[PDB]
Order: structure tokens, then C-alpha cells, then sequence
RNA sequence: AAAAGGGAUCAAGACAAGUCAUCAUGGCCUAAAUAUUGUGGGCUAUAGACGUGCCACAUUUUCCUAAACAAAGAGAUGCAAAAAUGUGAAUUUUAGCUAAUCUCAAAAAAUAGGAUAAAAAUAUACAAGGAUUGUAGUCUGAAAUUCGACUGCAUGAAUAAG
């Protein structure tokens, strides 16, 4: 789960950007943002087997790729960490005051 | 043309068309035992084949207002014949008026 | 000439033949993460015909998983990867059936019953107890797993000469 | 009429049979629901589309049609000229 | 004797008796019904 | 019902009757607004057990000569009777043509009526239209 | 599936017997005592009701033996104006026994489920306040239910 | 109008009982209840049937396979459950003309389930024109009673030693 | 501890496990299920409708044995009446809320 | 189980006892007709007629 | 293998062969198989060589490819020689089965010919 | 029980907002016609383009099997049971009820099993999909051709989530 979150500024950075600014989420927030990324990876999977347990470990076998650090999801979590620690000086920009 | 009364019966809102809707409903009751027969006729599959070709042609020569196909329902009070309400014999919109006003009977408005 | 908009048009290997059914219908009789439960002990050739067994639970001997594994006794639904050792439950019906069975053999008799029950009562896993009765007493267990498999239309059938009845010859040599 | 159990559509027409080599005229009619009997395959017809009559020379391959299904009531839409 | 039908509609008597319960909770005036 | 002896039971509150319609506040366009009427019928049910024929009659005779404004009564009278109806109706003839002596008054017409034609006939027509129809 | 006109087709279009294909033939024959079996042996037929369709001349013909070993004068008999039974699976199941499963007993139940605790797959004491809660909730003692309420649960 | 209402309930309504009758019971010749519907002054179509139910044992004329062929004949008017047969009639204009049918009609099924002809014996009752109800009702095992509660003590004394 | 639903059993009844506990969850949270046997009829609504129904019943009933379990009742969640019920469609609306495609154009 | 011939026995004696049409074949004999009651009466007096003013 | 001209692969339902051929849809493919007693399920590669040569001979009798566009394209060109409201639909390409042709009338204009595939 | 919820209601004024085609009404027009009646036709046409809907593009879907749980409303201008017939639409024939009684009437998803895969892109493996059209029927009604709703058989378009 991400510690962190991304809201921007509508019109705050220059000739037309908006000013982004990370911003830290709830434990709800966290388990969700994670969770959906997980369905986002299985449901991009092709079909391997037939009968009921199809999604169910299409699912599972992502939960065990994350435990075991070889998941797509860990690129997806550091690449929103890059964001906020590159606009960690955004927090007190002139733009907002 | 022929079966417009000479002599005017109607008590509700007359019209046009009210006068020939109404011409209608008379014409059907006198002719609707009548025009049952040649129906029998046509659809006994045991009489004899000529006896059901003779009422099928004699139906056909009926005039157009002895069908009651041709009988639609009219507002007594407006006279038009588009979203007319078995219950009251008036428009949606005739019976929306009486209705808040008090002069139809029971209904009132719904809250639920 | 029309002038709508219309969208423009625009990788893995694929599973062999069989496979995608062999995966719902594969079963799984070990779980190495389960633990041994101590003092579970194996059947014997007399073990679900005593009473005194009733409401104990003891592991299948591990020569019979191989028959009754062959003649596809375990199926699907019944959930065997949970645990370590194929283990059954001698139930107050087991020994109400071994003792019928154990007696037809003795002096050549034969006894006929229909399994009869409600949903998930025991009713397949009762015939792979019966089974598992005959393997360690040297019966002949000659079982169908499936009988849906035999009047769906789904396997070659022929006829006999001069006969109404029917052969199955591609389930029968299987 | 559409189920068959109940014979066809007939309407009265005045399709009297003359005799051999007489000259009869075409029979004007507005009955376009008419089921085209067997009887007067042969005869000249005028149907009526709503505006004119076109006539119609009933052969063996309209035994059972309506007569309102040869003449047009409508005109072929066509775009420019 | 008596009917076979009119002892059939004899037994179909399952009807509460009346209670003539005690109230305990206070009552306010009923509102002012229109004619 | 207390004083005929007639034990009653109720008021029983039936399922009220709703019927409902929507209509247009507006009599063109304007059909995005609407609203909702209705016609609810209360009812009630008061059903007599072990009550006399005659005397159930009058209960109800009574009701309808002091009806109260705005109600719709309907009963339904049960009777036991022997076998042999055909016969029953038959000799009750002349009990009803005793009591029906000092009725006659009621109607009266001229001789041998003429409007009314068929007898049978007449009555048939004349119950529509009193019904209003059916 | 064994008592009822199969899915198969024969030359003329016509839905042939279950009874009617050989290797049918042979168990009917042993479960009816037509083929006696010299050296003994057993004959056991388990129904299912998962994927089976219903046979009233099945069930009717269960219910039948039931009765007659309960000592009960009243057997259920055929419905006269029903046309869904079948004269040939009537006479197969005229003489053969019945085997009435039902939910395991209280003791069965906690054998059961000491099993399933010592093996780690199920985390709770299980005492007789907590045997009577499993074998309330599987419908008084259906195991296939008393594992789906306490295997294949989402709360181990 | 609510004093004129108790002027009745003061005055008038005590005279009813002046011309009250008391009721007795049908005897056992009275096997017929017919049903007459009235609209207190009012025209409606429906006013005009009569509705009649007899049991067939009230007939005590008829025979064990009379009784039953007269069931047969009935048709979906039989009602297995209660056993009352129940038919209406509102063909004509007038009540009295439904109930004159219907008091004939009945003497008719009467004598034809007397013909010695044709006992209908072959036939079985169909019943497939009614559906049977099921009542289910509280064990009577599970009442605790005084017999039940030693039975109770006797079961969670047993539950002890078993975890004991 | 033996309870019939509408005649039938628990897991006859309801098919789902999540019913079956919410039924007697008030004997289950106060631990008796082995202690009392129920007998309900339920009328109407779906499958877990009719089971939070059971749910106050069962309650309120076992209450009249043993009033001091309200306590335990009450954290339990088996003694608040849900008021919750389905909205009405309304005229102009889809549903009760969802309005049709407002064209702005 | 019961034959059919001898079903439309007692079919048959249930017609002549209340007197209803005996069709076994099926065919269409314009009952439905026969069954139908007429509306015209209701339908005419749809319109109030003149009264007095 | 081969089925009255045509090729078929061995992983390939008899059952949806027969169905390929215009003009055999399910009830006539289902009569097929049952008389030289063919499980529905039954693919191409199974067959043997006689079943097969017999397939060819039972359709070659059948109202197939070729013979019944034949009976339809006639339909079509005789209510275009009478001159019927339905023949002048098919030679404009547009509906005729009485649809509004004021929007969605694409298949029509596609695909209503004289010369109809079939 | 309780931290309740929803409905109806929502002013004046403005938009010379809509409606003189509900009705009503002032002025101005038609009065052998701008009035009245019937037959048939049209309002259903179709190059291009714009609005709302339904549905599909298979792997949490669809298909097959089975012994679960609703509410509300409708039937005197009628709802129609159980039977018998047909593959089916439906027909034949009317028991009851004009109704908390009888009838429409059956809940579906779900729950639990089962079948199918190189489930479209390796052309001898063309998936799912049900448009278009041929044909034989049924129901309502003088009447189904322009121009109806359903049913059987065959035909089998686009459509890779925009
Ligand atoms: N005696 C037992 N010991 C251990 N497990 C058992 C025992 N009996 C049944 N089970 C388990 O119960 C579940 C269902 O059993 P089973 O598959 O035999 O049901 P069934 O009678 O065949 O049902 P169906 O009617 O669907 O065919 C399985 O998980 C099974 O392991
Ligand atoms: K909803
Ligand atoms: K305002
Ligand atoms: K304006
Ligand atoms: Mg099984
Ligand atoms: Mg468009
Ligand atoms: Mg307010
Ligand atoms: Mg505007
Ligand atoms: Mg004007
Ligand atoms: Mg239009
Ligand atoms: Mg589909
Ligand atoms: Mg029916
Ligand atoms: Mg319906
Ligand atoms: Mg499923
Ligand atoms: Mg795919
Ligand atoms: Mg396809
Ligand atoms: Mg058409
Ligand atoms: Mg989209």
C-alpha cells in the first residue's frame, strides 16, 4: 500500500498546470488503493485452467508474487513514491499561500 | 352519414368527432348479434365451405361503423381521444383538475 | 458518403489439448503444510468392521491410494488437499455396511442396496469405503465413477448383431 | 386472413366471365387486401394506390398475394436529380 | 344427529378471545376529524 | 345485531383497495413533470354466525333504509335447505301470494301494457340500463 | 442417470434406454438378482444430487422399501394419473436394500473436528459448547455443511 | 345526523326484537348451504349466482361406491381436503332461476351415481385440480415438561465428564 | 440446540453459511446455542432478509428468559430494529435516485 | 396407468350432465363465439345523453 | 478429413461439420449422426474411413450449398418479375420487412440483392 | 427500537417561456366551404447528420441439471384453473371467482453440482454474437399489401470493451 497520495491544484504550478502536492491516506485508503491494483494485474492475466477456482487463484497467486517481491504491483507502489518525495518542496509553495 | 341522428342526444361536451364516435356505439349494439353470427359462421370449420365464404363476404359489405374496432374512447368534457382514462372518461389532464378541486370522488393525491 | 466517426482497427502460448480440463478435475491427497496429527493411526483388514472405531478417524493405507486413486474414487469436490494423509471417518453407517459386506463373501452371498441420502451426506465417500474394504480383504472392485459419463452422449457407442442393447467399446477398454 | 384454417380474404368484385372473344374492360378496384384467387387468373385489374389506378394483369405466379402489393403508394426516394 | 356440513363449519374455530386488557400507558385526545 | 339476537363479529379491517394514477401536471410538453393520484378504499367486515335467515333480513333491511352517506354494503346470506328444491319453490307459491296482497298497489297499468311488449325481454334491457350498462 | 431414457440416438431417431447399453445392462442385471453372482459379492448403488436429474420411479421405489422395512401397512404407491414412471426401473429396485445417511452423530462430530484442529485448519477449542455450535449450523450434523462452516470459511 | 342516528338506537331499535326469531340448528334432512349475494339496493351483474356445498355423507341414501362415484362426476367442484362438493350456477337472469338449476342439477348427479351401469370403479380419484396444503406444528418432543427436564439434566451431566 | 426453520433445518433452509450464523447469532454470542431449541416461521422478504429477522426474534425470546443478556445483547447487535427499507421509484426518475441522461445541448 | 378410452367415459358423462360441448378431437367448432358475451350494451351508453337544462 | 469435397480438421465436432454446410442446421446434423451412430461429441479425427464415404453419399442427396440458394434466389427473382412491393425492396437494397428507414438501415443496404449470397 | 429515512409541499417576480390544437375567450377571417360524410392512401418515405434506449463483443460471462426465498398490482369492457392436442406460438373445453376466499401465478438472480478450449490472430481448429432475408404457421380484427405482435425451420452481418 501506498503511504502517500497525489492531489493536485487546478491551476497553481504555471502557464496552465496545476500544482501537485502528495498527501498522506487512512489505513482504509491504503488497503483499497492496493487491493485494486492486485484485481487490475488478474484480470489482465490469460485463462489457465476451467471450473470454479479460476479467479480465485488468478488472485492467490498474485497475493503470493507480492509476499515474494516478484509482483508488478511493487512498480506500481514506487512509482508513486517517486512523485511525492520529488514534490516533497511543493508542500510549502508559493502558489498556495 | 346515415346513421347521424337528426336530432341531437348528446348532454356531454359535442364535438366533431364526439358526434361520430358516438354514431358508432349505437350502430355496433343493433348489429353486434348480427355481426356475431357471420364470426360463428367463419370460424365453424365443420359447416360447408360455401356457407363460410357467403358470411365472410356479407361482413365485409357491412358499413365501417357497425365495427367496433372503429369505437375509441372520448373526453366527455374536451373531446379529444389521446391518454383518455377508462375510470372517469376524461383526459390525464381534465382528471388532474377535477381531482385537486374535489369533483371526482375518492381520489386524492398520493404521498408514500 | 458517410462522414461518422469510426474507430480504427488494431501472446501467450496456449494450452495444450486436455489441459484445461485435467486442472478442475486433477486431485490433490497431500498438504505438506498440515500438520501430523499425532496418534492418527492406519486402517487394517478388519478395522471398519469393528464398532469400538466409531467416531475415529484413521489414514488410508498408502498401497490402497494407488487403487483407489486408479479407478478415480476421489473426486473434485471433495476437498483432500487440506490435510497431510487421506484420512476417513469410521461412521455408525460403515460398520453397519463392512458387516454386510464382510458376511456376503463368507458364504457367498450377495447383498444389493442403494446408497440414498441428502446433498453432501457421505454418499460417494461410503462407496470409497467400501472400496477401501474390498482392496484389503482381496475383492475384485470393479467400479464406474461417473455413470452421467455413460448416457450424456459423450463417448462412442455401437451396436450388437441382432440385439437392441448397445456397447460403449471406448469406455469400456479405458 | 393471415391463418389459413379460415379461407382467404375475399371481397365482392364484379368478375362476371364473359364470353370467348369478347372485349371486357379492366376492373377498377380499391380492395388492395384482396387475396388473388386462382378463379381470375387471367383478368386485368386496376388497383388502386392511393391516387391513380395501375393496372395489373393477374398471372399464375400471384395466386395468393394481396392485390395492393403491385402498385406502389409511395415514390422511390431518390437523392438529387 | 346433526349435518356432516354443518359440523364442518363448526370445528374451524380458531378465534382469539377478547382480553379486556388493563392500560397502562396514558392517552392523548384524538385530533379534529373534518367533516 | 344485538337486539335481533344476531351475535356479531368485528369490525374485521380488510385490505384496503389502492389504485393509482400518474399524469402529466401540464395538458402539453411538458411531460419531465409529473405526479402521483390515488383512490384508497377502506373497508371493514362484520360477519354473523348462528343468525335466524328471516332475521338476518331485517338486520339488513334495516341498514339500508338508515344508511349512512358515503358506504357501499354488500352481503352474502347463507341458508340450509333439504333436498328436493324444485318441489320446495313450488308450494311456497301461495305463502307468497298471501303476503303479496296488500303489495299489488305498487304497480299499476293500463290494460293489456303495451310498451313493455316481451315481458322477459323487457326486464332484461331495462336492468342495463338502470346498471348502466351491465 | 441409469434409470431413465439416456441422451443417445438410434438409426430412427429415438432416444434409446439406459438399460439398453450393455455395460447398464450388466449392473441392473446383478442389482435386480437376474445375474447371480456364484462367489457372492456386492452390488451398491449411490445416488447423488448434484447434477442428477429426478426419476419419480427412482425415488417412488426407495420410499417403497423404506416402508416395508419400517413395518408400515402404508406404502406410497404410484400416482395413477402420472406418465413419468417406468416399468424397468420398478423392477430393478423391487429387491434391493436402503442405505439412509443422515448428519453425523454429536460423537462423530468432535472425532471429526479434533482431526481438523490438531492438523492446524481449524483454530478454536473444541469442546461440546463448541461441537453442538457446528453441528447446529450443519443442519444436525451434515458433514459436507460442517465443512463449509469450518474449512472453507474466510476466517482461516 | 349523529342525534338522529341515536334517536334510532333509542327508540326504534329496540322494537326489532319484537319480530326476532331465535336460530336452530339444521336437522339432519338440511344437507344443502346455499349462498345468495345482495348489494343492499344496488344493480350489479353479480347479484344473480347461487353457490351450493354438500358433503356427499350427508346423503345417507347412496352407497360406499355410490358416494364415490358422485365424486367422479363432480370434477374439479370436489374438494379433497374439506370434502364438500361446491358448484355455483349464474346462467340465467334471475337468482331464482340459478338456484331452480341448481336444486335440479343436483338430483340428477344423485341418479346417475345410482346407475347400477357403470360404477366408475376402474377410475382412480384424480385430485390434480386441487393442491394439498401442508401444516407444520411445534415437536411436541421439544415441550419441557416434567419428564423432559430430567431427560435435559441427564444430557448436560454427560457433557461435563465428556470434557472433564 | 436443534432449530427448524419453517419446518425445515438450518442448512436446508439457507444455503449460505453467513445466514446461518446471523440467525442464531444471539444464542451464539451469549454461547447457548447448546442450551435452547428454536422453532421459527418466517414470511416474506429474500434470504438474508428473513435471517436478521430471526435474528431479533431469537433475542427478544431469549431475553424473556434471561433479561440480564441485554447487555451482551446490545454489543452483540441483536437488538436494533434496521429501519432501513427499499425507496420508492419516483416519477421523473429512473429509481429512486438515478435520473435519465440530461441532455445539456 | 388408465386408458384413455376409458378416460373420455366418464368425460362424456359429465358433459350430459351439465350439458357442455363434447370436443375430444380438438376442433374448432366457433365455440369461442358462442362463449363470448356482448359489450355493445356497455358501450353505448358511454356518452351522457341530452337531459334536461 | 474429407466430407463431400470439403476438408475438415480432426479437432474439429462432426456435430458443427454438418453444421457448416448451408442449408443443415441442428435437427437435420442431429438425424445424420444418429443414423451411423455418431455421438454428438464426436470430433473429425475419430471417424473412420467407411462412416466418412458414408456422410458423403447421405448429403450428396440432401438440398444443400448449391441447390437451395437456387430455391431461394428464385423467390426473390420471381417477386421482382411480378413487380411486388417486396421485389423492388431487394433490387434497392433496403429494408423489406416494413422498417423505419429514417436511421439503422445499414445491414439492408449491405446485404438486400437479387443476387443474395443465400 | 431510535444518531432514522423518504414522499408531497417549494413563495413573489422574471424569462412578452409553452399552450387561441384540451377547455375557455376578445378582435380579425371562412359560410357551396377554411363546413360535413365515406373508400383507399399517408402520418411508417431515406443520401448525409444530431438525440435519447435495448443488446452484444465467453474465462467473476454464457450453456446444462436440481427437491430455495418476495412484494405489489390486475379480473362486470374478464381473470381464466385442472385436463387433452401441438416441437412451439396456441388450440379444444369451461371448474371457480367478480375476489384477504377463485384466477392471472410462475419469482429470477442466488445456492450447489456438471459440460465445453489452442473457446476469434499458425485457414484443414473462422469463438461468442443474432442483424438481414427466404419459408411454413398462429393470435387479434371486415381487413395484417403498403403497415401488426408472436412461433417453427433455414439464412448467420458488423461487433477484440470503444
Ligand atoms: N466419513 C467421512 N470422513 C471424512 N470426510 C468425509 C466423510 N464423509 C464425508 N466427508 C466429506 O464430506 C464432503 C462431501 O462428501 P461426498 O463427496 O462423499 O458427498 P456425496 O454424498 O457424494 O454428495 P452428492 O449428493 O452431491 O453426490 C467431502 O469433503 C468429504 O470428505
Ligand atoms: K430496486
Ligand atoms: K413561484
Ligand atoms: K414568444
Ligand atoms: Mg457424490
Ligand atoms: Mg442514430
Ligand atoms: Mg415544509
Ligand atoms: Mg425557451
Ligand atoms: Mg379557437
Ligand atoms: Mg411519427
Ligand atoms: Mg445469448
Ligand atoms: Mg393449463
Ligand atoms: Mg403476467
Ligand atoms: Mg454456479
Ligand atoms: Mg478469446
Ligand atoms: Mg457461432
Ligand atoms: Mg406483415
Ligand atoms: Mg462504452
Amino acid at each position: 500500500a501506498p503511504l502517500i497520495k497525489m492531489r493536485g491544484y487546478k491551476g497553481l504550478a504555471g502557464g496552465g498546470r496545476s500544482l501537485e502536492v502528495p498527501q498522506p491516506i487512512p489505513a482504509r485508503q491504503r488497503r483499497s488503493t492496493a487491493f485494486k491494483w492486485i484485481l487490475d494485474v488478474v484480470n489482465k492475466k490469460p485463462s489457465k485452467g476451467s471450473g470454479r477456482t479460476m479467479f480465485a487463484h488468478r488472485v492467490a497467486e498474485e497475493i503470493v508474487a507480492v509476499v515474494e517481491g516478484r509482483s508488478s504491483v511493487w512498480d506500481k507502489r514506487m512509482l508513486i513514491h517517486k512523485l511525492g518525495t520529488a514534490n516533497r518542496a511543493n508542500l510549502n509553495s508559493p502558489a498556495l499561500q | 352519414s346515415m346513421f347521424r341522428a337528426k336530432k341531437l342526444d348528446l348532454g356531454c361536451f359535442t364535438n366533431v368527432r364526439v358526434l361520430r364516435d358516438h354514431s358508432k356505439r349505437k350502430a355496433f349494439l343493433e348489429a353486434e348479434p348480427e355481426r356475431q353470427a357471420l364470426r360463428y359462421v367463419i370460424r365453424n370449420t365443420t359447416l360447408p365451405a360455401r356457407t363460410r365464404a357467403v358470411a365472410q363476404l356479407q361482413l365485409t359489405q357491412m358499413h365501417a361503423y357497425t365495427r367496433p374496432t372503429q369505437i375509441r374512447n372520448r373526453c366527455i368534457l374536451g373531446g379529444k381521444s389521446r391518454g383518455i382514462l377508462r375510470d372517469f372518461k376524461m383526459t390525464r389532464y381534465n382528471f388532474r383538475m377535477n381531482a385537486l378541486m374535489g369533483n371526482i370522488p375518492g381520489v386524492k393525491k398520493a404521498s408514500w | 458518403q458517410k462522414l461518422r466517426f469510426k474507430k480504427t482497427k488494431k501472446s501467450g502460448k496456449p494450452p495444450l489439448p486436455g489441459e484445461r480440463k485435467a486442472y478442475r478435475k486433477k486431485i490433490v491427497l497431500s498438504n505438506n503444510n498440515a500438520l501430523p496429527v499425532p496418534g492418527l493411526e492406519t486402517l487394517r483388514p478388519n478395522d471398519l468392521a469393528k464398532q469400538d472405531n466409531v467416531g475415529s478417524v484413521k489414514a488410508l493405507p498408502e498401497d490402497v491410494v494407488d487403487a483407489l486413486r486408479a479407478m478415480e474414487a476421489f473426486k473434485p469436490t471433495q476437498c483432500w488437499g487440506i490435510f497431510r494423509q487421506p484420512s476417513v471417518l469410521i461412521r455408525q453407517e460403515t460398520v453397519d455396511l463392512t458387516k454386510k459386506m464382510k458376511a456376503a463373501g463368507a458364504d457367498g452371498k450377495t447383498i444389493r442396496m442403494v446408497i440414498e441420502g441428502n446433498r453432501v451426506t457421505g454418499k460417494s465417500l461410503l462407496l470409497l469405503q467400501a472400496m477401501t474394504h474390498a482392496f484389503m480383504n482381496d475383492w475384485v472392485v470393479l467400479h464406474i465413477p461417473e455413470a452421467q459419463e455413460l448416457t450424456t452422449a459423450v463417448t462412442e457407442y455401437a451396436p450388437i448383431e441382432n440385439s437392441p442393447l448397445w456397447t460403449q467399446p471406448t469406455y469400456t477398454l479405458k | 386472413k393471415r391463418s389459413v384454417w379460415k379461407g382467404p380474404h375475399i371481397v365482392p368484385l364484379p368478375i362476371q366471365r364473359p364470353e370467348p372473344g369478347k372485349k371486357i374492360a379492366p376492373i377498377r378496384t380499391q380492395a388492395r387486401s384482396a387475396t388473388i384467387l386462382p378463379n381470375f387468373v387471367g383478368l386485368k385489374f386496376q388497383v388502386h394506390n392511393g391516387k391513380d389506378y395501375i393496372d395489373l394483369t393477374v398471372t399464375e405466379e400471384m395466386v395468393g398475394h394481396k392485390l395492393g402489393e403491385f402498385s406502389a403508394t409511395r415514390k422511390p426516394f431518390i437523392w438529387g436529380k | 344427529s346433526a349435518s356432516v356440513i354443518f359440523s364442518k363449519y363448526i370445528n374451524n374455530n380458531n378465534n382469539k378471545l377478547i382480553p379486556f386488557k388493563i392500560k397502562n400507558s396514558d392517552l392523548g385526545r384524538t385530533r379534529y376529524f373534518p367533516p | 345485531a344485538y337486539y335481533l339476537g344476531l351475535p356479531a363479529f368485528g369490525p374485521v379491517p380488510l385490505p384496503r383497495m389502492i389504485e393509482r394514477w400518474t399524469v402529466p401536471k401540464s395538458h402539453f410538453i411538458f411531460k419531465k413533470s409529473q405526479e402521483n393520484f390515488e383512490r384508497v378504499t377502506l373497508r371493514r367486515l362484520i360477519q354473523i354466525k348462528d343468525g335466524h335467515p328471516e332475521t338476518v333480513q331485517l338486520w339488513l333491511a334495516f341498514l339500508q333504509k338508515h344508511a349512512y352517506y358515503g358506504i357501499g354494503m354488500k352481503a352474502n346470506v347463507w341458508e340450509f335447505s333439504k333436498l328436493g328444491v324444485s318441489k320446495a319453490m313450488d308450494e311456497s307459491k301461495s305463502e307468497v301470494e298471501k303476503l303479496l296482497e296488500t303489495r299489488w298497489e305498487h304497480l299499476s297499468h293500463v290494460s293489456d301494457m303495451k310498451g313493455v311488449g316481451n315481458f322477459e325481454d323487457f326486464l332484461a334491457k331495462e336492468r342495463l340500463r338502470i346498471s348502466g350498462g351491465r | 442417470h441409469i434409470m431413465k431414457v439416456s441422451d443417445y440416438r438410434n438409426p430412427a431417431f429415438e432416444l434409446i434406454h439406459s438399460h439398453d447399453l450393455a455395460l447398464v445392462k450388466l449392473f441392473t442385471d446383478c442389482l435386480s438378482g437376474a445375474t447371480v453372482m456364484p462367489n457372492g459379492g456386492a452390488v451398491l448403488g449411490a445416488t447423488t444430487r448434484g447434477n442428477s436429474p429426478r426419476s419419480a420411479s427412482m425415488e417412488l421405489a426407495i420410499a417403497q422399501r423404506e416402508a416395508e422395512k419400517a413395518g408400515e401397512k402404508e406404502v406410497p404407491q404410484r400416482d395413477p394419473y402420472s406418465k413419468k414412471y417406468d416399468d424397468r426401473v420398478e423392477a430393478v429396485m423391487k429387491s434391493v436394500e436402503i442405505l439412509r445417511l443422515k448428519g453425523v452423530s454429536k460423537t462423530e462430530a468432535r472425532g471429526l473436528l479434533e482431526y481438523w484442529a490438531a492438523s492446524g485448519m481449524l483454530k478454536k477449542r473444541v469442546d461440546e459448547s463448541m461441537v453442538s455450535e457446528k453441528w447446529t449450523l450443519s443442519g444436525n450434523g451434515v458433514v459436507g455443511e460442517m465443512e463449509r462452516a469450518s474449512l472453507l470459511t474466510m476466517k482461516a | 345526523e349523529f342525534r338522529e342516528y341515536a334517536r334510532i338506537a333509542v327508540w326504534e331499535m329496540p322494537l326489532l326484537s319484537k319480530y326476532a326469531k331465535p336460530f336452530v340448528p339444521p336437522t339432519s334432512e338440511e344437507v344443502l348451504r346455499f349462498r345468495y349475494t345482495t348489494y343492499m339496493g344496488e344493480f350489479h351483474p353479480a347479484d344473480r349466482k347461487v353457490v351450493v356445498e354438500f358433503c356427499p355423507k350427508d346423503l345417507r341414501d347412496l352407497s360406499e361406491v355410490q358416494q364415490r362415484k358422485l365424486m367422479k362426476l363432480a370434477g374439479p367442484r370436489y374438494n379433497p381436503e374439506k370434502d364438500i362438493i361446491k358448484m355455483s350456477c349464474e346462467k340465467f337472469e334471475h337468482q331464482a332461476q340459478n338456484k331452480r338449476y341448481l336444486g335440479d342439477l343436483i338430483e340428477k348427479m344423485i341418479a346417475a351415481a345410482k346407475d347400477p351401469k357403470d360404477t366408475f370403479e376402474d377410475i382412480p380419484l384424480d385430485t390434480r385440480h386441487h393442491t394439498f396444503t401442508k401444516k407444520i406444528s411445534f415437536p411436541k418432543e421439544w415441550l419441557l415438561t416434567e419428564e423432559r427436564k430430567k431427560e435435559l439434566e441427564a444430557a448436560r451431566q454427560q457433557a461435563l465428564l465428556k470434557d472433564a | 440446540g436443534e432449530v427448524l426453520v419453517n419446518g425445515k433445518t438450518l442448512a436446508e433452509y439457507f444455503g449460505r453459511v453467513h445466514d446461518r450464523e446471523s440467525a442464531v447469532w444471539a444464542l451464539r454470542a451469549t454461547n447457548r446455542i447448546d442450551k435452547y431449541n428454536v422453532w421459527v416461521k418466517v414470511e416474506g422478504g429474500g434470504t438474508t432478509g428473513q435471517a436478521e429477522a430471526i435474528t431479533l426474534a431469537i433475542a427478544k425470546a431469549l431475553l424473556a428468559h434471561e433479561p440480564a443478556l441485554k447487555p451482551a445483547l446490545r454489543r452483540a447487535g441483536c437488538v436494533t430494529r434496521d429501519p432501513r427499507k427499499v425507496e420508492r421509484k419516483k416519477h421523473g426518475h429512473v429509481k429512486a435516485r438515478k435520473m435519465p441522461t440530461w441532455v445539456k445541448r | 396407468s388408465v386408458p384413455r378410452a376409458r378416460l373420455l367415459q366418464l368425460v362424456k358423462a359429465r358433459c350430459e350432465l351439465f350439458s357442455t360441448t363434447f370436443n375430444p378431437e380438438g376442433i374448432r367448432t366457433g365455440n369461442k363465439i358462442l362463449r363470448q358475451r356482448l359489450k355493445g350494451p356497455a358501450l353505448a351508453t358511454y356518452y351522457p345523453r341530452k337531459n334536461v337544462g | 478429413v474429407f466430407i463431400l469435397g470439403v476438408n475438415f480438421n480432426e479437432h474439429k465436432l462432426v456435430q458443427k461439420a454438418l453444421e457448416s454446410f448451408y442449408g443443415l442446421g441442428q435437427q437435420a446434423s442431429a438425424r445424420i449422426l444418429a443414423k451411423y451412430s455418431i455421438h454428438p461429441r464426436a470430433k473429425m479425427g475419430t471417424l473412420p474411413p467407411k462412416i466418412v464415404t458414408a456422410l458423403t453419399a447421405e448429403l450428396s442427396t440432401m438440398t444443400i450449398e448449391n441447390d437451395a440458394r437456387r430455391l431461394v434466389l428464385d423467390n426473390i427473382k420471381r417477386l421482382r418479375d411480378m413487380g411486388t412491393y417486396r421485389g423492388r425492396r431487394h433490387a434497392m437494397g433496403l429494408p423489406v420487412r416494413g422498417q423505419q428507414t429514417r436511421n439503422q438501415i445499414a445491414n439492408a443496404r449491405k446485404l438486400n440483392k437479387i443476387e443474395r449470397h443465400g
